[PDB]
């Protein structure tokens, strides 16, 4: 379940090893496009949170 | 480099070379002048002396 658009979640993540790889290798993505990185270059950064 | 791919990261950079090349190019002009007033200078105190 997902919420509506009015109350929508948000979740935080931190204190963990984040892997893109299953993120970006999902077959019905259409619409992903980064403004401040490139997709790509995801897997050897590390965020504040 | 490290956040953008290759293709779009050779206009950042050449936005940043271009600066940094420029703002030492007008170092160099600003003691042409100043070169040629201590040459100024110079010339009199040999004639003082």
């Amino acid at each position: 379940r997902f919420a509506s658009v009015y109350a929508w979640n948000r979740k935080r993540i931190s204190n963990c090893v984040a892997d893109y790889s299953v993120l970006y290798n999902l077959a019905p993505f259409f619409t992903f496009k980064c403004y401040g990185v490139s997709p790509t270059k995801l897997n050897d950064l590390c965020f504040t949170n | 480099f490290s956040r953008l791919d290759k293709v779009e990261a050779e206009v950042q950079i050449d936005r940043l070379i271009t600066g940094r090349l420029q703002s030492l190019q007008t170092y160099v002009t600003q003691q042409l002048i100043r070169a040629a007033e201590i040459r100024a200078s110079a010339n009199l105190a040999a004639t003082k002396m």
